[PDB]
């Protein structure tokens, strides 16, 4: 959310613009949980598990502060939990 | 195969072909399939041409043949749609044999362009479609002048324009013959009440008759002189050009 | 097609479940411990709710195909509500029944000569109609739900004046709130009638049989009339959940067991509320059968067979000025097969005590026009009155 | 606004059903169409559009008999109370239909065309070329939508491999398929057109509040008025 001068001009006028990513819901399978999970995600998100070398290693490596979703930490901890029992 | 063969000309049998016309459109496929030529002509007819003027429009486009029929059905519910149908679909499918193989969007902003931007009745624009079938090969901008060269320039209504068939005729040719008039006084814009102190010439008589009765008749003038400001009137519209 | 009933009207899907219940292994933080609402806590699933206790301001039925009465055959049931789409032409083909217009002979022989009438007759019946029509209450029109019960039963009044001449007439007394019960087949077809309503007289005597053996065993001649597009259960209730039972609605040992005229009663202001008088018609018919029926059973037996001696009940409809009158005698009760021996019934249609009344004056530019009272009175009608009820006791 | 549509029944019966006006308000409360409002008192009478519906028990082509045709005062079109089997159901009357008529519905199609009698529900595919119909559906079992108003006609044009062309009153074609229901036939109350109202008030009667008073020449100007090209710009408006 923010503002845009119009046709990259300062002495135009200044329009709110807001910005919206592109959502895909995709099917995922996570081998601790041994179940398919079908989120809404980003073309960042799918690249960011690319690098990662799976979904179970993106939940588990990437900080709250970067994975920024309620049900992706609730994932971590779950398999957290798993891990740890 | 021989099944398939049997079938297909009992069909063309219900469907009014004659045993002359069967085996010509037989000589007019190259390769396409029996099934496809099936159902090709099931959507002709189901739109509302007669089989003799089928037989003729692909004989002499047979590329027709290879087309889906998906888009066929899409392309032919479409045409429907806009009120084109039985009758005025052999005027424009002969002036325009490639109406079936261009895109649906170059047909669907020049009727908005029609509808909207020109402000055509939606009957006027099915009559200026029938009626001219060239329409759709320019482009808009040069139609839009055109129309609005007419409406201003000469004060002609839209009942009169789509009486008259003015829209078929060349814009330059229409351009000679109105300017040498205004200039000759013997046509005048009308003003902004509509009133014309002179009669003005009936748009048949400009345009449909030849030049040569058109010079005779309305400019009253000798050949030579409107060959003259032909090529005048030719200069300053490259200049015009130029300078825009 | 078109399904009835708008979608923003229907019952709303509840909300989607969290998410963190298709975790496994982890064990959800709802609102539930604190016993309210909060926004920001998983929704709780809670396990059904059962009272635990039978409490009648709160009872639940269980499910129709749970209960103890519950048959897949369904039966077709008559009461007292339903009116027929075809009327008399289909109550005939129900009861197996051949219909003969008039009333019989023995039964207006009664009334023919002057010495059964009633003395001043034409007064006594045209003081009932005013009284019942414009004497009745404070009120200047009295309702049809109000003069339509009381004309009936002034008529009976007056008709019950007559133990004078007739001494046998204190054998009958008339039933109120009486119902009846009487359960059969017609071509592999499931039919019961309850009867409900209106006045039950009763007598201690069986009335006599109408119709002789030859007139009966003429019945096999006659055939049933049928209609094709229309099925004869149609405007019947249809429930496959019921009793199959024959009843008189009387315990044995009643003193008055023979019932002798059943009086139906169209007491409705409305009228669309109102049946036809074809509907009324075969409502007489289906009733009649049906008590007819239920003494049959109940003294020769559950057998299906062509009874030796018939059974005799009369009827009488009216809807306050248009008066039916119907005799009805069942002589077999074998009425799955369409052949063979056919019960009886006379009718007669559309009898008319008065035209029109005028409980106000009519004035006509300050001209009495039609003064107060009663329109081409017709004592025709009171006669076959007088004579089905006479019926038997004379 | 707690407004909640009337239009809540969910089982088909012939009994009157008592509605509520909407007044030209949606759900919000506020106006979205203009000119209705008031009127006589009306109770809505459900109606069966789809023709070929067999009962439960039953199947295939049934009989079935009309019992009495009266005035709906929802539509411009007469119903008719029709009674079949052991259920009764309200239809759409064509021109000639009385009390004691017996009409056809079936879905049997036939290798020849048959005859084709008023009021009978047929496929597009078992009736002759030209017929008048009413009644049709784009869709088999979708049920009727089109030509339904009083004395409206459709004509079927022809048919090919599977699919029928028929020719809306509003000189349009449309594509559907011969599997498709219909009805012969045209509707009732053919001198609808040519009624009279007589006086406003009978207007009000009907349910329509009158027209707006105010002048809408830039209305009517902003849908007819064109832009000119800058060419063009100096022969707008030349002065007298
Ligand atoms: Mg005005």
């Amino acid at each position: 959310l923010g503002q845009i001068y119009a046709n990259n001009d300062k002495l135009s006028k200044r329009l709110k613009k807001v910005w919206k990513p592109q959502l895909f819901e995709r099917e995922f399978y996570s081998e601790i949980l041994d179940k398919k999970f079908t989120v809404t995600v980003t073309m960042r998100t799918l690249d960011l598990i690319d690098e990662a070398y799976g979904l179970d290693f993106y939940i588990l490596k990437t900080p709250k502060e970067d994975l920024c979703s309620k049900f992706g930490m609730d994932l971590k901890r779950g398999m957290l939990l798993r891990l740890a029992r | 195969g021989s099944l398939e063969l049997e079938r297909v000309m009992s069909s063309l049998l219900d469907m009014g072909f004659s045993n002359a016309h069967i085996n010509e459109l037989l000589s007019v496929r190259r390769g396409a399939s029996l099934q496809q030529l099936l159902d090709i002509i099931s959507e002709f007819i189901l739109l509302g041409l007669n089989p003799e003027p089928v037989c003729v429009v692909l004989k002499k486009s047979p590329q027709l043949l290879k087309l889906p029929i998906m888009q066929m059905r899409k392309r032919s519910s479409y045409l429907q749609k806009l009120g084109l149908g039985e009758g005025k679909l052999k005027r424009v499918l002969y002036c325009c044999p490639e109406i079936f193989t261009m895109r649906q969007q170059d047909i669907n902003d020049t009727v908005r362009l029609l509808k909207e931007k020109c402000l055509f009745t939606v009957q006027q624009v099915t009559k200026i479609l029938h009626s001219c079938p060239s329409v759709l090969r320019e482009d808009l901008g040069q139609l839009e002048y055109k129309f609005q060269y007419a409406y201003f320039r000469m004060g002609i209504k839209h009942p009169d324009i789509v009486k008259s068939e003015y829209l078929q005729y060349s814009l330059t040719k229409i351009k000679q013959r109105h300017i040498y008039l205004e200039r000759l006084g013997r046509y005048q814009t009308p003003d902004k009440k509509g009133q014309t102190q002179i009669p003005n010439p009936l748009l048949k008589d400009i345009l449909r008759v030849s030049e040569a009765e058109f010079l005779a008749r309305t400019a009253c003038t000798s050949v030579e002189e409107f060959q003259v400001f032909k090529k005048l009137l030719a200069r300053e519209e490259e200049e015009s050009e130029s300078s825009t | 097609a078109y399904e009835w009933g708008v979608r923003s009207t229907r019952k709303s899907e509840p909300p989607p479940l969290d998410r963190v219940y298709e975790i496994p292994g982890l064990e959800p933080i709802t609102f539930a411990g604190k016993m309210h609402f909060v926004p920001w806590l998983a929704r709780p699933i809670f396990p059904p709710w059962d009272r635990g206790y039978k409490d009648p301001r709160f009872y639940r039925s269980p499910p129709l195909h749970e209960h103890p009465l519950y048959k897949d055959q369904a039966c077709y049931i008559f009461h007292h509500r339903c009116r027929l789409l075809e009327g008399v032409k289909q109550a005939l083909w129900l009861t197996k029944t051949k219909l003969i217009e008039g009333l019989p002979e023995k039964v207006l022989s009664l009334v023919d000569d002057p010495r059964n009438h009633i003395e001043n007759q034409d007064e006594c019946v045209l003081n009932v109609i005013s009284h019942a029509r414009l004497w009745q209450t404070t009120e200047e029109i009295p309702k049809r739900e109000t003069y339509c019960p009381v004309i009936v039963d002034n008529l009976i009044q007056l008709c019950k004046s007559q133990i004078l001449k007739h001494p046998s007439l204190a054998r009958r007394i008339c039933v109120q709130n009486s119902t009846f019960s009487a359960t059969w087949n017609r071509e592999s077809l499931l039919l019961q009638v309850r009867g409900s309503g209106g006045a039950r007289l009763s007598t201690k005597d069986p009335l006599p049989t109408i119709a002789s053996r030859e007139e009966i065993e003429a019945t096999k001649n006659h055939v049933l009339e049928t209609f094709y597009p229309i099925s004869p259960i149609i405007d019947l209730h249809e429930c496959n959940i019921y009793d199959v039972k024959n009843d008189t609605g009387f315990q044995e040992g009643y003193p008055y067991p023979y019932p002798h005229t059943l009086y139906l009663l169209d007491k409705a202001n409305l009228r669309p509320h109102r049946l036809q008088p074809d509907q009324l018609r075969a409502k007489m018919i289906l009733f009649a059968f049906g008590s007819a029926l239920a003494q049959a059973r109940l003294l020769y037996g559950n057998d299906a067979k062509v009874l030796e001696q018939p059974v005799v009940v009369q009827s009488v409809g009216t809807d306050g000025r248009v008066f039916h009158f119907l005799v009805f005698q069942l002589n077999t009760t074998d009425l799955d097969c369409n052949e063979g021996v056919k019960n009886l019934a006379w009718v007669d249609s559309d009898q008319l005590l008065y035209q029109h009344f005028w409980c106000l004056p009519v004035i006509k530019k300050r001209v009495v026009v039609e003064p107060v009272g009663p329109v081409g009175f017709k004592p025709e009608t009171f006669r076959k009155f007088l004579a089905l009820y006479l019926h038997g006791a004379a | 606004a707690n407004f909640v549509s009337w239009k809540s029944r969910t089982k088909y019966t012939i009994t009157p059903v008592k509605m509520r006006k909407s007044g030209g308000r949606d759900h919000t409360g506020r106006i979205r169409v203009h000119g209705i409002g008031g009127g006589h008192k009306q109770r809505y009478r459900m109606i069966d559009f789809l023709r070929f519906r067999p009962e439960e028990t039953k199947s295939g082509p049934f009989e079935e008999k009309v019992i009495q045709v009266r005035y709906d005062p929802c539509r411009s079109a007469d119903i008719a109370l029709v009674a079949g089997g052991s259920r009764k159901r309200w239809i759409i009357a064509t021109e000639n239909m009385q009390a004691g008529d017996t009409i056809l519905n079936s879905n049997h199609i036939g290798r020849m065309a048959v005859a084709a009698r008023e009021g009978d529900a047929h496929p597009l595919g078992a009736l002759p070329v030209g017929t008048l119909i009413n009644n049709v559906e784009s869709e088999p079992g979708r049920g009727a939508q089109y030509i339904r108003a009083a004395g409206t006609c459709g004509v079927l044009l022809r048919k090919v491999n599977g699919t029928a062309i028929i020719q809306l009153p509003s000189k349009r074609q449309m594509q559907v398929l011969e599997t498709c229901v219909a009805t012969v036939g045209r509707v009732s109350n053919v001198d609808h057109n040519k009624r009279v109202i007589g006086k406003a008030g009978r207007n009000r009667w009907l349910g329509k509040r009158p027209n707006s008073g105010r002048w809408h020449r830039k209305g009517g100007w902003a849908g007819r008025k064109i832009r000119p090209l800058p060419p063009m710009k100096s022969y707008v408006k030349l002065p007298s």
